[PDB]
């Protein structure tokens, strides 16, 4: 009975940690498309300078 | 990425240094002409040079994959001969028993 | 035996779920710090402008 | 590292540029004998170039006839050794059939 609980846990447990993880590699795309504004908006700043 | 960023920084000295001096381009027509044209040929050297660089260094990375791959699939048919041998040697010593 | 590996397994899971639980406010963090930078190089566009 | 490397000439074409325009004034008179050493030397640095790209071609010649020697020889030895393995199976089978 314990292993049946502990296997359901780790099912569980490790789906949670892959939904996660497209949160975090999801997030990482966003930071990288913001990131790239600040080039764009720097370069405006350079050429306005 | 900040190495690229740099690159651009710097190309904007390129640019305003030239904006100062379009005034006098235009009555430098008599060379100009063969200045500017000696400039794209520049450019034109970098992006050749560049792109056979980048394409000759992507022959060398298909080597690494794929000659790889071969001798990968080359050794892993030898580990299993060996694995194969041990079990081999056992049936000898117990069938010589026998 | 299942039980000690079982146990190992699930308490692994966990670790990478504060594994998990602090790489997402790692990057959440970044993703905020990233939109202030751009807006600050925005206003710094508009002062030069 | 060609990012860096390509910082630093930028940078020095940024200097060249500067001091190329206070010696406009010698510019004028120079230009005869500039002329055709600019030109000649650009002639040997393509030629330097285009055999750069030569060597290059030459010495991946050679990594594929090497890597390929490599594995032709590892596959020779994968016939040997499974022809190898076909004995000692064979063998083993005298002694169960026995």
């Amino acid at each position: 009975a314990k292993i049946a609980q502990l296997e359901e846990q780790l099912d569980n447990e490790t789906k949670e940690r892959q939904a996660a993880c497209k949160q975090v590699r999801r997030t990482e795309k966003k930071l990288k498309d913001v990131l790239l504004q600040v080039d764009d908006e720097r370069r405006n700043a350079e050429q306005y300078k | 990425n900040k190495a690229e960023k740099q690159k651009r920084d710097l190309g904007e000295e390129l640019e305003a240094l030239k904006t100062e001096l379009e005034d006098t381009l235009d009555s430098t027509a008599a060379q100009q002409e063969l200045r500017s044209k000696r400039e794209q040929e520049v450019n034109i050297l970098k992006k050749t040079l560049e792109e056979e660089a980048k394409t000759h260094e992507a022959q060398i990375q298909e080597m690494r994959q794929k000659h790889s791959q071969a001798v990968e699939e080359l050794a892993e048919q030898l580990e299993q001969t060996k694995r194969v041998k041990a079990n081999l040697e056992k049936a000898k010593q117990t069938l010589e028993n026998e």
